[PDB]
């Protein structure tokens, strides 16, 4: 089956908040 | 003791450090380890009926000091109890042969079946 | 004598009141207070209750939420499959009776019109103790069987 | 761009020593050790559980179990018929027939809670102006037949009188909210 | 009494209607009297101000309590 | 407009006693709808109020003066409708007193309609003593056969 | 080949019956069946008044309590103007926060124990019978807490709640921490997560995802930064946002979110002000039993609040809150009567299981449950 | 070699937790109702909210008048459109308060 | 505000409010072009429809109301188009456009019966499978017209016999002087 | 030299400003084809040109979101995109002009809303 | 699918088409459901002409459109196993009620 | 009776009833019955709490009252039939039970509950059933208790009206589920006396229907011995030859001539001897029915057959035996 499969590969772990951290 | 058949052992592992505050008419002995460790197991209850025990035979004195709603023993709550209209519980015999389970006005098992009609037959 | 009946009794009823794995008809918020009376506070495994994921192999079948219209065939057809010494047991007030949704069109007012019930854990969120205490009134309708004194007639 | 993403996410590790760091942290399987260790941690630590029958969970003085009809410390049933938690009750489980008793004071003739038709939410206990309807913390009331668990006009909603030794003090501690 | 024969069956308890029947009427001062509840002014029903003119005693409609003018 | 308004709905809600739970009309109320549509949300007065005996008007109009806020509707529609002349406003200032000075059953006809003039709890229906509230009743608008005036 | 998969763990997932359209082992799509848990909820709510509606609420999510009721009495304050105090907002976020960690706690783990991870569960559990400690005993009943009324909330805090709710939040980072170090590092997680539900932002823009699947996407779009609803435009708090969109990204901000909830609770408990609970409008809250008692112009409210209403004024809005499965909104109708007009439930997992068609086609029949795990599929919603 | 630096120490079991229980009124709590202010001040139409509200103004528009509106509307100069709700994310590990809020 | 500015005027038909959030109260022929713009547009990008909530007026003479919700996440503002469809007219549908719209669309047929124009599989969503009557009309009682289901001698089925029921009691709470 | 949007699906592009420059010059192009005295007409010819001429001026793209102040140029295109889409739409079904009666009813309520409830910011 | 019904006759020419669409799949209701013996192919036929002429007195083209898709969605759900079978089997003076009732 | 109701399931029907056999095949469709009709229901079960469950739904709450009682001990009869103006009699069993001898199961109950019902001067109609032919001198001892029971009912208690529902097919049924279930003994049939029996089974719906309809009915039907045979007079291989139709089995008979099954069946005779284990009731082979099998007197005679009911019963092929499609 051609379906793409799930590669478990990806970025490495990086907590992504928002702008608004200090001064919004 | 004698009773290797049921959870009445977790209760008698308990008890070896627990002292006894109070026990009430039917003789459930009410236990407190506090201190010790492990909030939430420092208030019991040790039902003086090994076998055929169950929940809500413990009266509403200590129905409250038990589930820790409150800090007041049974045995303080007894002097609150009012006197005139005070009634014993009764155990929640739920399915334990007619006459002791509930029963609604109509229910044909409860003796003086009342009739709804609100018309009054002539 | 009857003494021989009345502890083989005492055993069957031992053991079906022992291992007495329901099968969770989870619907709604009673099974979110099913899965604590599941959970680590209440054990439900200690009484020996083991929630089964099929109805194939199950002693009870706890009910919980809103039975409506469109799973009254499910939940039928489930508790059709279960093993005969079943029972089954409404968990809060919208699988024992009509309850918030008594008026609803698509809701069946109370499992009791579609399952035999047994014991009915009262309280529409009940607490999981008290879910866990319908429980131990399984228990004791099970310990009022004996059914071997009955097979004897 | 999936291939060039990972090309690249393969890329930023691919220094000699920590290569080796990844390849001995997936090998020696080692984020999985650390989901072993917890586990052991937890396995010998005291349990977080509750011997039920014996021994049950904490409540509070606000807590909404099995509906009860209150009286006044003198009998004399605290249930004026205004039909005010009929009125709130949000499933319609109250049904209240009110008659003007022989003493001539107004009393509920039929004062009946749908126990299985009833969502627990206190608003009975709110509604009601002489906190004749309150609920004691009972909850474990399960009844083997669903006729039961409809409480009569006025006789089972009756037993609060064993309950009010801790209904009246519920609300001696709540009455302040 | 009849109205009680409706909602109890028990007929062992006393009737609620005798309990407050039976109750002695309570002695007070002025012409009004507050009859708040039982004695927590918020644990009893809303405050019922009972006229005493009367020479019988005149009931608290919500609690079958009793009063009398006692002059 | 709006203070006038709130001003006297504080004060016939002041010596009025707190009846409205055991009032047969506790629902539909005058009062209790003006207060809650026109009237003040909170009330100042924090002290006795006036009470008053309930007169016995008969076997129909089930009578708690307390309630009643002497705005004299029932003692104008016996004096006038119903013809009778048997109630009274007796007293004056706040002792006001509404109903017939000497124990007199209200023996007309047609003075029954009292309880609908009533704005209060106050004049109730005696046969319709307690047995109902003002929104559990299905209303139809039915007709009468008792009397052929229909 | 159809496969009519239905709820693999009942009690965790109720009535889920997708029916799949499969391919093998890899799905080509899934057609799920709603209604199995309707409840006339969006027909009932029309028959009571608006103090009766608040019940339902608690009822449509069952896994995140009082965030449904904090909507609805955003809805029911956005017609009565009906202006809240600060004690009364701070308390309704210390509980939608609370609520927030709630189901987290419950739709991390419930979706870790669908996925295999079997003590996951039982530790969030026990987190979520100590937060239920605090539900229980703010308003009484454990889950169905009908608390945040429409003006303010429902009764004050005891007198020992801010205390336990401290003592809870010291220990929450390390109960976090260990549902994050029993998952996350694993191998047999990622593997179970990574590359799993992937849902470019288009696709959860177009399928109005709005929840932890709209900030894994990476759109940045929490409406408690968007549209302040309380003291959220005074509390500091950091809303996490993925950068794949992958059922990995959805865990570690629902891991993330758990923490950032704690920050919103630790600050909620360190500025709580010392204010009235309830709006001090009497015409749209309940007098306390004290006052309607010994006060006649209360007692007349508290008599026309509880059987009539409030009969809020004609209108109709669309108040959307941030709950935890997502932008749970209740678009409110509002003939002018008592009871409302047609108080329509927008209820995120109407909008996530409609993903489900995208987000599992041609992932394999295990990963089928993965992705009803990172959808925080609540059928009471559905 | 865990998840254990010196914070895991902040263990579950408690043991010391609800050391009140919640029935038992050692401090009565007050609750204040009505803000001080309008306890003895009970004008109500000033502080009203459900109905102290401007009247809903439902005029009709004709053709008439959207053709002098579009007429009137020379130029869509900057600051006549909607401004974006700008949003970037950014990496932050526990900058926030230092971990500890 | 910007958007009816640039907005047809023919396409915003009927109605235009200003508050409680704005709403474009729309025609239901120039409704889905009405939300092909407001998306796919520069300065209004919506891109997401939030619900679409039938709305019943028996007294109107389009009784329905088909209130479309819809979030802008760019410009950071929610519009509410909507439009008016009685029970015998298939309204657009914009499934196209916002393919959320699938089940919300399903649901308002089912429970009001506004057909959708080209919906692809517009089928009952929510209500039971051989479920006839729209339930969240103002006609529809609320016990429904024949849904009580109980098992019988018909054995592993539950009937769908007439309904009977304690009666929902109806409180007349609305009091006069509004 | 821009790494990754942090949206998922909108790809970074590296020519960034001549695709603007190209879709920008497509609409102004395209747009007269609608009637000038529209609304629609108006507005895409005024921001269209304010884009246009940002993107000609300035040359890195972290200079044109600078100045452009509309976000990520990944995300300007889409909307750039979009709107010639838009423009090659309302060609089609031409809803341009004012019929002739148009009852249009401005119910333009004002209830104060109390700003404890979301709105927005 | 639009209501191409702007008259009668279009609407007329598609209730034509449902019915040929009934008829031609009445097999698979008789397979699926196992009414191929209890029912005849001309007592399934005259069923659904009875229901078409049932409500063939609808002068209006836009409810006749609405019937159609209300028939159209019973079909769809009997064609699959989504509804059951024991009530496809049954879908197929004034004193002796008086005797009964009162209504 | 004084019915206030509109149909059933919250209506009344003034039929409090008390089905004496409810926990039975049966009693299934005839306690359905009555409390679909909307009528009161007192289920009396003898032994597992676990029998009359089926029947606490298919009544409202109430109108299926499932009570305790000893049949062979009264003042417990009085108590259940003591709120009750019907009382209809299901109390039978076709095989001998070591406790329960075939008079002490089929006619000295009957005759009892017949007495205790007299005694209490109050119910209206009592319905008592027993099988077709079960006349006086039948082979078959369960025939001849049966027809002792009508005997005693009527003498004892006048006006009470007798159907006699010839072997009755449906779900659960003793009649074609020991068939099958031996089919799966490979397609091996083994029908007795050689299928020359003639007897006229019907669906167990159209005999609750007809005991519920001699209920609703006036006066009549009082003292009158029904005799509910049914339609299509078969034989037992004809009625084996469309079980084989639902259950999809080539058919596959063999003949018993009478005396070897006599013999087959004469173990499972010794009820009364093997005092310390019952036997496990004989299904398919019992010495008794097959007594019953030998002689074709269960066809309905000049008696009063279903039409004096305004009832037509249901055919025997299609639905009222699609019981049969769970064993395919
Ligand atoms: C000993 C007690 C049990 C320890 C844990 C058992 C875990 C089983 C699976 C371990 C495993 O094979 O993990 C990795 C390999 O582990 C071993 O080799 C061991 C799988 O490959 P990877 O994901 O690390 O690398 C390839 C990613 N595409
Ligand atoms: N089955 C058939 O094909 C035919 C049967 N009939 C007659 O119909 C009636 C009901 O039939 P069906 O329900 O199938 O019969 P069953 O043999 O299944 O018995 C039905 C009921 O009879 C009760 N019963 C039987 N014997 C006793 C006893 N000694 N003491 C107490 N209760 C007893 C059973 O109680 P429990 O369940 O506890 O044992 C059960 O409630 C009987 O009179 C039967 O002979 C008529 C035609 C033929
Ligand atoms: S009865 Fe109450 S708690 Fe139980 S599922 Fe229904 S609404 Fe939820
Ligand atoms: S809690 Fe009280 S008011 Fe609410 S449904 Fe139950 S009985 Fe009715
Ligand atoms: S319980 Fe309360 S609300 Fe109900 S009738 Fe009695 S006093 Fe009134
Ligand atoms: S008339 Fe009765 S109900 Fe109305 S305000 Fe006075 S006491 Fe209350
Ligand atoms: S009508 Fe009623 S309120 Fe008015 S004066 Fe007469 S008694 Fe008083
Ligand atoms: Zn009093």
């Amino acid at each position: 089956a051609a379906a793409a499969a799930a590669a478990a590969a990806a970025a490495a772990a990086a907590a992504a908040a928002a702008a608004a951290a200090a001064a919004a | 003791r004698c009773l290797p058949d049921g959870n009445l052992l977790q209760t008698k592992i308990h008890n070896i450090g627990a002292t006894l505050v109070g026990v009430d008419k039917f003789g459930n002995k009410y236990y407190q380890k506090l201190g010790d460790t492990q909030y939430g197991r420092h208030r019991w209850v040790e039902y003086a009926s090994k076998d055929r025990y169950n929940a809500s035979q413990v009266p509403a004195e200590w129905h409250g000091w038990l589930h820790f709603i409150t800090d007041h023993t049974g045995d303080e709550l007894l002097s609150l109890k009012p006197k005139r209209y005070g009634l014993e519980h009764k155990e929640n015999f739920s399915g334990e042969g007619d006459a002791y389970i509930y029963h609604s006005k109509g229910h044909t098992l409860n003796p003086g079946q009342k009739n709804w009609t609100r018309y009054q037959s002539w | 004598a009857e003494f021989v009946i009345s502890k083989v009794d005492d055993l069957m009823n031992w053991a079906r009141t022992g291992s007495i794995w329901p099968m969770t008809f989870g619907l709604a918020c009673c099974a979110v207070e099913m899965m604590h009376t599941g959970a680590a506070r209440y054990d439900l495994d200690r009484f020996g209750i083991i929630f089964r994921p099929s109805p194939r192999q199950s002693d009870c079948m706890i009910v919980a939420g809103t039975l409506t219209n469109k799973m009254a065939p499910a939940l039928r057809k489930v508790y059709d499959q279960m093993p005969e010494p079943r029972w089954v047991i409404s968990m809060g007030s919208c699988a024992n009776g009509g309850g918030y949704y008594h008026y609803s069109y698509s809701v069946v007012r109370g499992c009791d019109r579609i399952v035999p019930v047994d014991i009915y854990v009262p309280g529409c969120p009940p607490t999981a103790e008290a879910l866990l205490y319908g429980l131990l009134q399984l228990q004791k309708k099970i310990n009022r069987r004996k059914d071997f004194l009955h097979w004897w007639n | 761009d999936d291939e060039e993403a990972e090309q690249l996410a393969k890329e930023i590790s691919k220094d000699w020593s920590t290569v080796f760091e990844r390849s001995m942290n997936t090998l020696f399987l080692t984020e999985m050790v650390r989901g072993l260790s917890l586990t052991l941690k937890y396995f010998f630590d005291p349990k977080v559980t509750i011997n039920y029958p014996f021994e049950k969970g904490p409540l509070s003085p606000r807590f909404r179990g099995e509906h009860a009809l209150r009286r006044y410390p003198t009998g004399e049933e605290r249930c004026i018929a205004c039909k005010l938690c009929e009125a709130v009750c949000p499933a319609q489980a109250i049904t209240i027939e009110a008659e003007e008793r022989e003493d001539g004071s107004r009393r509920t003739t039929r004062y009946d809670i749908d126990m299985t038709k009833c969502i627990y939410c206190g608003f009975c206990q709110e509604a009601c102006p002489v906190d004749a309807i309150v609920e004691g913390p009972n909850f474990e009331f399960a009844t083997e037949t669903h006729e039961e668990l409809l409480y009569d006009k006025e006789k089972l909603l009756e037993n609060g009188d064993r309950w009010e030794t801790e209904i009246a003090e519920n609300l001696r501690s709540e009455s302040l909210y | 009494g009849n109205h009680t024969a409706k909602w109890m069956q028990d007929r062992s308890k006393k009737s609620p209607m005798e309990l407050i029947s039976e109750v002695p009427p309570i002695k007070v001062d002025g012409r009004i009297v507050a009859c708040e509840g039982d004695t927590n002014p918020a644990l009893g029903h809303p405050i019922e101000f009972i006229c005493l003119d009367l020479n019988e005693p005149a009931i608290c409609k919500y609690c079958g309590l009793r009063y009398v003018q006692d002059h | 407009a709006k203070k006038a308004r709130e001003g006297v709905m504080e004060f016939l809600l002041m010596n009025h006693p707190l009846d409205c739970p055991i009032c047969d009309q506790g629902g539909e109320c005058d009062l209790q709808d003006q207060s809650m549509a026109f009237g003040s949300d909170r009330g100042r007065f924090t002290e006795m109020k006036r009470s008053v005996v309930d007169k016995n008007l008969g076997p129909l109009v089930k009578t708690v003066m307390t309630r009643c806020i002497q705005c004299t509707r029932c003692v104008r529609f016996a004096s006038e409708v119903a013809g009778v002349q048997d109630l009274g406003i007796l007293g004056r200032g706040s002792g006001e007193e509404i109903g017939t000075y000497v124990e007199k059953l209200m023996t007309s006809e047609l003075s029954g309609n009292v309880i609908d003039i009533c704005p209060v709890g106050a004049l109730t229906s005696k046969p319709f003593a307690f047995k109902a509230r003002n929104w559990e009743l299905k209303a139809t608008e039915t007709i009468d056969v008792s009397d052929a005036v229909g | 080949f159809t496969l009519n998969f239905g709820p693999q763990h009942p009690a965790a997932h109720g009535v889920l019956r997708l029916v799949l359209e499969m391919n093998g082992e890899v799905v080509e799509r899934a057609e799920p069946h709603i209604g199995l848990l309707h409840r006339g909820t969006e027909k009932l709510i029309e028959y009571k008044t608006y103090l009766q509606a608040l019940p339902y609420f608690d009822r449509s999510d069952y896994v995140s309590m009082m965030a449904q009721e904090h909507a609805y009495s955003l809805a029911v304050e956005k017609l009565l103007n009906c202006e809240v105090p600060l004690r009364a907002q701070y308390i309704r976020v210390l509980f939608c926060e609370i609520t927030r960690i709630l189901n987290h706690l419950l739709a991390l783990t419930t979706h870790a124990m669908d996925v295999g991870a079997l003590t996951p569960f039982l530790w969030a559990f026990e987190e979520r019978e100590k937060l239920l400690e605090f539900y229980e005993r703010v308003s009484g009943a454990r889950m169905h807490a009908s608390f945040i009324r429409p003006g303010g909330v429902a009764q004050d805090l005891p007198l020992g709640l801010c205390r336990d709710i401290d003592s809870f939040t010291q220990q929450f980072a390390s109960r976090i921490d260990e549902l994050e170090e029993m998952l996350t590092g694993n191998r047999i997680w990622k593997q179970r997560l990574v590359d799993i539900g992937t849902v470019t932002a288009q696709q959860a823009k177009d399928w109005g995802f709005s929840g932890v699947m709209l900030r894994g996407p990476g759109v940045c779009w929490d409406l408690r930064r968007a549209a302040p609803y309380d003291v959220y435009d005074q509390l500091d708090f950091d809303v996490p946002v993925g950068t794949r969109g992958d059922c990995y990204d959805r865990y570690c901000i629902r891991i993330e979110e758990m923490r950032q909830s704690l920050r919103i609770i630790v600050q909620c408990l360190n500025q709580m002000p010392s204010g009235m609970i309830k709006a001090d409008d009497r015409k749209l809250c309940p007098p306390s039993r004290c006052r309607m008692k010994l006060s006649m112009e209360s007692s007349i409210h508290h008599f026309e609040l509880y059987t009539e209403g409030f009969s809020v004024p004609a209108s109709s809005t669309y108040t959307a809150v941030e709950a935890p499965k997502g932008e749970f909104g209740v678009f409110l109708v509002s003939n002018g009567s008592n009871r409302p007009y047609r108080c329509k439930i927008r209820a995120p997992g109407f909008a996530h299981l409609q993903g489900l068609d995208f987000m599992s086609k041609h992932h394999m029949l295990a990963d089928v449950v993965t992705i009803i795990g990172t959808q925080d599929i609540v059928f009471g919603e559905v | 070699p865990c998840a254990h630096p010196e914070y895991l120490e902040a263990v579950p079991k408690a043991t010391e937790y609800r050391l009140r229980c919640p029935a038992t009124i050692d401090e009565e709590a007050i609750v204040p109702s009505s803000d001080p202010e309008t306890v003895y001040n009970i004008v109500y139409h000033g502080r009203d909210q459900r109905r102290n509200r401007p009247p809903i103004r439902r005029y009709v528009l004709t053709k008439d008048n959207v053709v002098q509106m579009m007429n009137e509307k020379k130029s869509f100069d900057v600051s006549d459109f909607p401004k974006v709700y700008l949003t970037t994310v950014e990496e932050d590990l526990d900058t926030r308060g230092g971990g500890y809020e | 505000k910007y958007s009816w500015e640039t907005l047809p005027k023919k396409w915003v038909k009927k109605m235009e409010r200003s508050e409680h959030g704005n709403r474009f109260d729309t025609n239901t022929d120039y409704l889905f072009q009405l939300l092909c713009f407001l998306k796919l547009h520069t300065y209004t990008r919506v891109q997401v429809l939030i619900d679409i909530c039938g709305v019943d007026y028996p007294s109107r003479k389009r009784r329905f109301e088909v209130v479309y919700n819809l979030l802008s996440t760019r410009y950071n503002s929610r519009i509410r188009v909507q439009t008016s469809a009685d029970e015998v007219t298939r309204i657009s549908s914009v499934v196209s456009l916002f393919p959320s719209a699938g089940w919300w669309e399903r649901e308002v047929w089912d429970m009001f019966g506004v057909s959708f124009i080209n919906h692809p599989d517009l089928r009952r969503i929510l209500t039971d499978y051989g479920f006839e009557g729209h339930p969240l009309r103002k006609d529809f009682p609320l016990s429904g017209y024949v849904q009580v289901r109980y098992d019988d001698p018909e054995k592993r089925v539950v009937s769908e016999p007439i309904e009977m029921t304690q009666e929902f009691r109806y409180f007349d709470f609305a009091s006069p002087w509004e | 030299v821009k790494q990754t949007t942090g949206i998922v699906g909108l790809d970074v592009v590296p020519n960034a400003r001549a695709v603007l420059i190209d879709l920008y010059s497509k609409t102004l192009k395209e747009i007269q084809a609608v009637p000038e005295d529209e609304g629609y007409r108006k507005a895409v010819e005024s921001f269209t040109r304010q884009r246009l001429n940002v993107c000609k001026e300035e040359e890195d793209w972290e200079m044109i979101e600078k100045r452009l102040g509309c976000g990520q140029v990944e995300e300007l295109i889409e909307e750039a995109r979009d709107e010639l889409t838009l423009i090659g739409k309302m060609i089609e079904w031409d809803p341009w002009g004012v019929p002739d009666d148009y009852e249009c009813e401005v119910i333009e309520n004002d209830a104060p809303i109390p700003k404890h409830v979301p709105q927005h910011r | 699918v639009p209501p191409n019904s702007a008259n009668l006759t279009e609407a007329r020419r598609r209730v034509f088409d449902f019915f040929r669409a009934a008829c031609r799949s009445i097999p698979t209701i008789m397979d699926i459901y196992n009414l191929q013996d209890v029912v005849a192919p001309s007592q399934l036929r005259y069923a659904i002409s009875a229901q078409i002429r049932n409500n063939a007195h609808i002068t209006d083209p836009k409810v006749i459109d609405l019937l159609i898709f209300k028939g159209m969605e019973e079909l769809t759900d009997i064609v699959d196993h989504a509804k059951q079978r024991h009530h496809i089997i049954g879908q197929y003076d004034f004193l002796k009620n008086f005797y009964t009732s009162n209504y | 009776l004084a019915r206030k109701g509109t149909g059933g399931r919250s209506s009344v029907s003034g039929i409090v009833a008390t089905v004496f056999g409810a926990t039975g095949f049966l009693g299934r469709y005839l306690v359905q019955q009555l409390a679909k009709m909307g009528s009161q229901v007192l289920v009396p079960f003898r032994g597992s709490e676990d029998s009359p469950r089926h029947l606490k739904l298919m009544g409202d709450l109430g109108q299926v009252v499932p009570m305790k009682f000893d049949p062979r001990d009264e003042d417990s009869i009085k108590a259940v039939m003591a709120k009750a103006n019907v009382v209809i009699n299901l109390i039978g069993r076709e095989y001998e039970t070591r406790n329960f001898s075939f008079e002490d199961a089929n006619h000295h109950i009957a005759e009892k509950l017949a007495l205790v019902a007299k005694e209490h001067g109050g119910i209206m109609r009592y319905i008592q059933v027993s099988c077709l032919g079960a006349s006086v001198s039948s082979p078959s001892r369960m025939l001849r208790a049966k027809a002792a029971a009508e005997e005693a009912v009527l003498n004892a208690l006048p006006e009470a009206t007798i159907m006699r529902p010839a072997t009755m097919i449906g779900t659960e049924d003793r009649i074609l589920n020991p068939w099958s279930m031996f089919v799966k003994k490979y397609g091996f049939l083994p029908l007795i006396g050689g299928g020359t029996t003639k007897f006229q089974p019907v669906y167990v719906v159209d005999v609750a229907a007809a005991i519920v309809a001699a209920l609703k009915d006036d006066g009549s039907s009082m003292g009158k011995t029904y005799e509910l045979g049914g339609p299509d007079v078969f034989t037992t291989h004809e009625l084996a030859e469309i079980m084989y139709d639902m259950i999809r089995e080539w058919p596959r008979y063999v003949k018993l001539p009478f005396p070897i099954a006599k013999a087959m069946a004469a173990p499972r005779d010794f009820m009364v001897n093997k005092v310390p284990f019952p036997l496990p009731s004989p299904q398919i082979f019992n010495l008794d029915q097959i007594n019953a099998l030998t002689t074709d007197t269960l066809v309905s005679d000049n008696a009063l057959k279903f039409q004096d009911l305004d009832l037509v019963p249901h055919k025997l092929k299609g639905y009222p035996v699609e019981f049969l499609i769970q064993y395919r």
